[PDB]
């Protein structure tokens, strides 16, 4: 009820109106988020709360209810979408190839694609609509443009 | 601070999807902290 | 970006 498979905004608010600072995958009753979003900190979902799980800073990633669920990978060739949540804007899907990070723990995919700071934990799909990772931890070149990593844990 | 979810979508590919974006190949360290940087 | 590169 509280964890229906969905793509969600997080969001922060005390006496006044809600601030979007990122976005999650709920998938198999557990929540998917970067760390830099919530920090470990509980989410309330309806009436509900949901405590984290598991996570890691270096990754830049947490799991709430549960384990970490997803494990589909990018495969290397074909384009990607993120499913991007702006703040204050619906969904949408931008279809992009993804370059790489070469680092000396392997090739990451990574998409250049620039969205504000709380879009941060959106969810990169393959053609099947799976989530190889989420989106928002990432460089910026020196022209100052953006290329995420597409993170992914492990399940 | 009631930090608190809201759904935004069903999780699905769209055909319909704009393309853009380019496709580097970078150099890439990542750090203890959780940062990436550029080599 | 826009915290950083977060």
């Amino acid at each position: 009820g509280e964890t229906t498979d969905g793509v969600y905004r997080v969001m922060t608010r005390r006496l006044l109106g809600s601030t979007q600072v990122g976005v999650g995958v709920m998938q198999e009753g557990v929540f998917h988020t970067m760390w830099h979003v919530t920090k470990g900190a509980a989410l309330r979902s309806g009436e509900g709360r949901l405590d984290p799980y598991w996570g890691d800073v270096k990754q830049d990633l947490v799991s709430y209810c549960g384990p970490w669920k997803l494990d589909a990978a990018w495969d290397g060739l074909s384009e990607v979408q993120l499913l991007a949540v702006p703040p204050g804007e619906r969904a949408k899907n931008i279809q992009t190839l993804p370059g790489i990070f070469k680092t000396k723990d392997g090739d990451i995919g990574a998409v250049a694609l620039d969205y504000p700071a709380g879009t941060s934990g959106s969810p990169i799909l393959d053609k099947c609509g799976r989530v190889i990772g989420l989106y928002g931890n990432g460089v910026v070149i020196k022209n100052g443009s953006y290329v995420s990593a597409i993170t992914q844990g492990k399940r | 601070v009631d930090m608190y979810i809201e759904r935004a979508g069903d999780i699905t590919w769209e055909k319909d999807a704009e393309v853009t974006g380019n496709s580097p190949r970078l150099d890439v360290a990542l750090d203890e902290s959780g940062d990436f940087s550029l080599v | 970006k826009g915290x950083x590169k977060k």
